[PDB]
């Protein structure tokens, strides 16, 4: 039989359409906030949304296998409808203003809609027809539809208020909602078309479903579910009282999820998501910035893009044409970054935990997670000589520059002083050196040494209060600071001639450089922005996303050139020695050592 | 030969002999931490205090264990300590209060003399001879400070060379005051005015606690060096140190009968001065009169009116309290009681003299004689949240409110006969006030739909008052003889007035509200709690303004200011208790009678039975 | 201070152009409403009681006033 579902804060439970019949909790487990709600009859399981937890799970009716299939980038998950034939889960969130999509495990997650977003907030799903349909509540409310890609977006109908409970009457090819500005609950062809009012005599109208000929809505201020005839309006009944916060309902019926697409059937051969549409069946999907191959089946991930970190989040955003949004990298050891970096060998993402002063390693999938240095110790800044599989990184308790492999084990100091104080820090070991501003007390400076500590010389000791960030070309040879109090960006030769001010005006706090290509981005904290500059000068300053809260890092990743990463002299076997590979001017290499050790007789031990 | 009196925080100690074998006598002992020590030599009473124990305390010189509390409430560093072996009077200064006070050599008829402008007021002086006493007070501002022992003419002498200034002690045979100072380290001289400031012992050398002095020999004690020290009364020399090995010295005096030199007292044994406090005086008559803190004195003069006549009443958490509305101290909060736990509401009857105030951990109603053994239990069963609480003065019934079981119930002040008037499932009733006459009692309540109701005084005709734009209503004072009635609301932080019908409605201030409030309205003043329950203020009702009457004063949670014995208004229940055998419960209409539970109202409408 | 989208208690922890409304059962930072854009109109005085979706106030020399049935923000 077709039984009742609805959502209702701390539980979910289900009743009949019975008037007063029982009411019953289905068993779950630390459920805070349950708000959106759907179910998957063929499996026997229900999803449902969590804005207090800000999460989406499912489990079986049994209340078994609960699990968390959305965990990341949400804010307040007010709608999610399940796709019964692809297998695919659709949310809303009018926090973040996009509408996504996953598999209904939850992998493969794709943002489908994210420009033009003002507060999405109920959705409905027509996998047999392609079609997906959402109410908007922004300025101006309305009801939009899609293709259930994310293609072909257009207002269905534009006069209404606050729409919610947006329900599809399959059979009759109709459209129900109520609203939540005019207290009514109306109907339309899938077109928005041939608009009634079903009922308008109700005091507090909020959730909405149908089923056969019958409407059922929640009411806020008469604590009820109420029935109707859903052409007519009226043969009304109540069919439960007394229910406080009654926030989304559904009909459990096998009725309710049937049909048929190319998507059901083998999933349309789609290598990860297979997502309906109205004309042409259906067409293969990918995860966030992977590209659909030639083949129009199979996925490749992005090769290049750039990674910014927050306090609490790091970030991927890739620079297409199409303006794709920036994702939340499913990191679940993240919580206090200070500083990123990017092995592109083994293509992982490393950080430092400010609070637990730790620097951990982990794909951006989030899974093969690693602690490489834990504790007094106190990381500031890092990086990734690629090359020796060595990190460079410096502590802001024994103020020294240590180095340590990727695997967990020391190498040694390299650089060690009574009023040194090492603070931001980038390696070069494709030329043999190092960069890091030394923040001596009333005196800072930028310098550069040996990668073993030696050869140390003073490249800026003037013009200089707060150097905070620094950025390095290789290919070009060229330095870039920033410096906070100074509110500029600075450029320079490596030897640190031909000293330049890039930029010095609409800058307030800057804390993070970056190159990527021949432009140069930058993160201003307080400015809550990305912005970047044109290296050569020929296009002018952009900005690239703004109002991202408690920025602290970013971080270009380019495609590794393997061919031309063994080209490097300590790329194998590091160079033939036992700790640090240095690189001559002629491309020759000798070995050196931490500053506890000393080079042996065979100039490669130490 | 001199003997020396001297503190010693575990003891008090005599010594001195003529300087020789070291008797040093223990005088009293198995004290906790004294500071403070005076004699009257006469009646061979020794005084001092106690700084652990918040007491200034006496004992008998001769062989006895005879000791006395003296003082023994709203003492917090007594560190100074006078006795007027003339006039028979107490003086004592309370660095930390910052007050000066005088009461009888037996605690008794306590007034307060200073309690203005006092920075740390320490060491204190006594003249008899003439009607000065002299301390010293010291902060951010030190100086010395002379008026008269009865509150009058108070002027600073000597407001400059001082920092800390130190013991005072005075030369009644050359008619000058020395004083020391605990920092700069001189000893000093005057005459007894600001007049002649010469240098005794100038130069670093001294660092002095506490002064005294006997035929041209000045003594000191040196905690630090753990020594008494000496030298000429004129100039530094003879500077030797009297044997002294001694385990933190504090105040010390030269134990003589010299050092008091007796007189005619400007009051006789006739009079006894007033009726009660004669103080030395400069004034003409060389005698003053005054009365006890708080109470005022008559327009003769001499006679001392009987108590305070407004009364502002306080609940702490665990102490009840009383200000005096009488006069301007105000800040002279005086407590009592035992095992009160958590205090919440409090009320007046002028009629007996009750309090009676709720407390919500204990949950019973309770009622005392103010500082009286007044205190018997009134109600103990069927108590929840007793969140406020009306004394009914003229039917003589007490209602009070319940936020847990969500009712308004009656019952004699004696908490029999009780009856349920008001039970809401939603709403839960906070606050009440009542109307005796005119037979109306309101009350605020808080739940889903906080509002202000009505009733009469059996709960018959509910009116509900008030309805929108009310978070959490707290306060409900009422203006009588004006018909505007006063409540706050903690949710919206704004006191708002009314007409006693609903209607002329408006905010009067702006304010950061307390969840649990204090406030009362008596005589064009209204008297609530500040949002960090460690001050009061008073409000003009007409005219707006504030004022903080007393801060400091943590975890207040109720007020009540009311007239002691005034009463006002009446009706026909005060008649016999209306003709009914058990409840009178007026009304505009008229009376009504009613019955504990259980009861039966006979067709009399007058009388209850048991079926 | 406080931008759209964050936690906050008071009108006054917000930015210049945002007021503290509930948004289910805490508050946010919402945008105040422009000329134009639709406003909240409650026909029950309990009905604002039990808003748990509550929309700012119209601004500066806005009226929040009915279409000429929804209620925009209109000059006045
Ligand atoms: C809770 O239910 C799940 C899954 O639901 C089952 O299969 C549905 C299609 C429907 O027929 C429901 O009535 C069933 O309960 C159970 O998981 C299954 O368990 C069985 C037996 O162990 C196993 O053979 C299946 O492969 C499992 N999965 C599915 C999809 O069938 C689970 O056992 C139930 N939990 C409890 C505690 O009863
Ligand atoms: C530099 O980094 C290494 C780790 O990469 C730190 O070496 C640790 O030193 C402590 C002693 O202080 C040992 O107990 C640990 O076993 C070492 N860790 C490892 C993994 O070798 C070192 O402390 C850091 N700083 C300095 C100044 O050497
Ligand atoms: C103690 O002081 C009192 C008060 O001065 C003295 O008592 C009488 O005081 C009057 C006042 O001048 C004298 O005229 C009397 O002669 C005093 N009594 C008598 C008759 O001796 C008292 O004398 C003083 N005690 C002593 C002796 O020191
Ligand atoms: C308080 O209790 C006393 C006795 O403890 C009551 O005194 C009388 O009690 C009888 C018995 O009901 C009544 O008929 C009398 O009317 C009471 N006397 C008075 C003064 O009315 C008394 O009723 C209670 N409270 C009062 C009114 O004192
Ligand atoms: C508090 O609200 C209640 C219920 O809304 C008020 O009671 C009635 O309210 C309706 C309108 O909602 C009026 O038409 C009636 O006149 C009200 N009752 C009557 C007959 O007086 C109630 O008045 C409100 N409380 C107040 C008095 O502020
Ligand atoms: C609903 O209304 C339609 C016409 O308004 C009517 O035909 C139908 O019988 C009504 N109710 C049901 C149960 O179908
Ligand atoms: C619904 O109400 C109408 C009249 O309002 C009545 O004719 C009809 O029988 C009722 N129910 C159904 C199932 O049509
Ligand atoms: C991929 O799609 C294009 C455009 O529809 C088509 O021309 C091409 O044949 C497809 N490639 C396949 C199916 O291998």
């Amino acid at each position: 039989e077709a039984f009742l579902l609805f959502s209702r804060r701390a539980d979910i439970r289900r009743i009949s359409l019975e008037t007063n019949n029982n009411n019953v909790a289905i068993p779950l487990t630390g459920v805070k906030e349950a708000s959106a709600l759907d179910f998957d009859v063929t499996d026997n399981r229900i999803y449902w949304t969590d804005i207090s937890l800000k999460t989406i799970s499912r489990a079986f009716m049994n209340g078994s296998a609960l699990e968390h299939v959305v965990e990341f980038g949400l804010d307040y998950p007010e709608g999610m409808a399940v796709d019964w034939l692809g297998k695919n889960l659709y949310w809303a969130d009018t926090g973040t203003n996009r509408i996504e999509v996953s598999k209904l495990d939850g992998q493969h997650r794709q943002v489908l809609v994210w420009k033009d977003l003002d507060s999405p907030r109920a959705l409905a799903l027509d996998p047999a027809e392609g079609f997906m349909y959402w109410t908007e509540w922004g300025g101006k409310p309305k009801i939009d539809r899609a293709a259930m890609d994310g293609s072909e977006r257009t207002t269905l109908v534009p006069n209404v208020g606050r729409a919610n409970g947006l329900t599809i009457d399959y059979a009759k090819r109709r459209l129900y909602w109520t609203d939540l500005d005019t207290n009514l609950i109306e109907s339309s062809n899938m077109l928005g078309l041939n608009r009634e009012v079903i009922a308008d005599d109700l005091p507090h109208p909020f959730g909405l479903t149908q089923y056969q000929d019958y409407i059922y809505w929640t009411d806020w201020s008469r604590r009820s579910i109420e029935r109707a005839n859903k052409t007519s309006g009226q043969n009304r009944t109540i069919i439960q009282g007394h229910l406080d916060y009654v926030m989304d309902i559904l009909v459990f019926h096998s009725s309710r999820q049937s049909g048929w697409n190319e998507c059901a059937s083998s999933n349309g051969h789609c290598s990860h998501l297979c997502l309906a549409v109205p004309v042409g069946g259906f067409v293969c999907g990918c995860p966030a910035h992977y590209s659909l191959n030639a083949d129009n089946r199979t996925c490749s991930a992005p090769t290049t893009f750039l990674l910014f970190s927050q306090k609490s989040a790091i970030n991927r955003m890739v620079i297409d044409e199409q303006q794709s949004p920036d994702i939340i990298l499913p990191i679940h050891s993240l919580r206090n970054v200070r500083a990123i970096d990017y092995d592109p060998l083994d293509k992982q993402l490393y950080w430092i935990d400010s609070r637990q002063n730790m620097i951990r390693k982990a794909q951006e999938d989030g899974s093969q997670g690693f602690t490489v240095v834990v504790s007094e110790i106190q990381p500031y800044d890092l990086s990734i000589d690629i090359y020796s599989r060595y990190i460079y990184w410096t502590c802001e308790a024994t103020n020294v520059i240590n180095v340590t492999r990727l695997d967990g084990r020391s190498v040694g100091v390299v650089l060690k002083g009574e009023q040194d104080r090492p603070r931001a820090i980038v390696v070069n070991p494709e030329k043999g050196y190092m960069y890091f501003t030394n923040l001596q007390e009333r005196s800072p400076k930028i310098e550069r040494a040996a990668l073993d500590g030696t050869e140390r010389e003073v490249l800026f000791f003037s013009g200089l209060s707060k150097p905070i960030a620094l950025a390095l070309d290789s290919r070009l040879g060229k330095l870039f600071w920033a410096d906070s109090d100074l509110r500029r960006i600075e450029s320079s030769d490596l030897s640190g001639a031909n000293r330049i001010v890039l930029e010095d005006s609409n800058i307030l706090q800057p804390v993070g450089l970056t190159v990527f290509e021949n432009w140069l981005y930058w993160i201003d904290k307080q400015q809550q922005m990305i912005e970047k500059i044109d290296m050569t000068g020929r296009e002018g300053r952009t900005k690239v996303q703004a109002r991202i809260a408690q920025l602290s890092d970013i971080h270009a990743v380019k495609e590794l050139n393997l061919q031309e990463y063994r080209q490097h002299p300590c790329a194998q076997d590091n160079g033939g020695c036992s700790h640090i590979c240095l690189v001559k001017g002629d491309g020759t290499t000798r070995c050196s050592c931490p500053m506890h050790l000393v080079l042996l007789q065979d100039e490669l031990s130490c | 030969a001199p003997l020396l009196l001297y503190a010693n925080r575990r003891d008090l100690r005599l010594v001195d002999a003529t300087n020789g074998k070291e008797n040093a006598t223990i005088v009293v002992g198995g004290l906790e931490d004294a500071a403070a020590v005076d004699f009257v030599f006469s009646h061979g009473l020794i005084y001092w205090s106690d700084v652990s124990e918040e007491a200034i305390k006496r004992t008998e010189f001769n062989k006895t264990e005879s000791v006395q509390n003296v003082v023994v409430s709203g003492l917090l560093s007594p560190d100074g300590l006078a006795c007027d072996w003339l006039g028979e009077k107490l003086y004592w200064t309370d660095s930390e209060t910052n007050r000066i006070e005088v009461s009888n050599l037996d605690g008794s008829l306590r007034k307060v003399l200073f309690w203005q402008e006092l920075d740390q007021p320490r060491a204190i002086a006594l003249d008899p001879s003439s009607g000065f006493m002299y301390w010293t007070d010291w902060g951010e501002v030190p100086k010395i400070e002379r008026a008269g022992m009865d509150g009058s003419s108070r002027f600073i002498i000597i407001n400059s060379e001082i920092y800390w200034p130190n013991g005072l002690t005075l030369d009644y045979e050359e008619q000058k005051l020395y004083w020391a100072d605990a920092k700069l380290n001189f000893i000093h001289k005057s005459n007894l005015d600001g007049t002649n400031r010469q240098a005794v012992v100038k130069g670093s050398l001294p660092h002095p606690f506490a002064l005294t002095l006997f035929e041209d020999i000045l003594y000191w004690t040196d905690w630090s060096t753990h020594s008494i020290l000496a030298c000429n009364k004129y100039t530094g020399e003879g500077l030797r140190e009297i044997h002294s090995d001694i385990f933190s010295p504090m105040d010390i005096h030269a134990f003589s009968q010299q050092r008091q030199p007796n007189a005619t007292n400007p009051c006789g044994i006739d009079n006894g001065g007033c009726s009660h406090l004669c103080l030395m005086s400069p004034v003409k008559p060389f005698y003053q009169c005054a009365c006890p803190t708080g109470v005022k004195l008559l327009e003769n003069g001499k006679t001392c009116k009987d108590g305070a006549t407004e009364l502002l009443l306080l609940a702490r958490r665990t102490d009840l309290r009383r200000i005096s509305l009488d006069t301007p101290d105000f800040t002279d909060i005086v407590l009592q009681l035992e095992d009160i736990r958590h205090a919440i509401a409090i009320d007046y009857d002028p009629v007996e003299g009750y309090i009676y105030w709720t407390d919500d951990e204990v949950r019973a109603i309770r009622r005392s004689f103010i500082d009286g053994s007044g205190s018997q239990f009134v109600v103990t069963a069927q108590i929840a949240h007793p969140d406020g609480i009306a004394v009914d003065w003229v039917a003589r019934n007490l209602y009070w409110t319940d936020t847990g079981t969500d009712r308004i119930e009656v019952t004699r002040l004696n908490g029999t006969m009780r009856k349920i008037l008001i039970s809401e499932d939603l709403e839960e009733p906070r606050a009440i006030v009542l109307d005796p006459m005119v037979g109306y009692m309101y009350w605020t309540d808080w739940g889903e739909i906080p509002k202000i109701e009505r009733a009469a005084l059996d709960g018959s005709d509910r009116v509900v008052l008030v309805n929108t734009s009310l978070g959490w209503p707290n306060g409900l004072a009422l203006d009588y003889d004006e018909g505007k009635i006063y409540w706050g609301d903690a949710k919206t932080d704004k006191i708002e007035v009314m007409n006693t019908d609903g209607t002329g409605r408006r905010v009067l201030v702006e304010d950061k509200i307390p969840h649990i409030f204090g406030f009362t309205l008596l005589g064009d003043y209204v008297y609530w709690t500040d949002w960090q329950r460690r001050s009061i203020e008073r409000v003009h009702k007409r005219s707006a303004e504030r004022e903080v009457i007393i801060d400091q004063l943590p975890d207040l949670m109720g007020l009540k200011a009311t007239n002691v014995h005034r009463v006002i208004g009446s009706n026909p229940c005060a008649e016999e208790n209306g003709g009914c055998s058990h409840l009178c419960l007026y009304r505009p209409q008229g009376l009504r009678c009613a019955c504990p539970i259980g009861f039966e109202l006979i067709s009399d409408m007058k009388t209850c039975i048991v079926p | 201070k406080g931008q759209e989208g964050s936690v906050c208690l008071r009108s006054s922890d917000c930015a210049s152009g945002l007021c503290c409304a509930r948004h289910f059962w805490s508050k946010i930072c919402k945008p105040v409403l422009k000329e134009g854009q639709v406003c909240t109109k409650h026909r029950r005085k309990g009905s604002h009681g039990l808003e748990i979706f509550q929309r700012c106030y119209c601004g500066e020399g806005l009226s929040c006033r009915i279409q000429k049935r929804l209620h925009t923000c209109q000059r006045h």
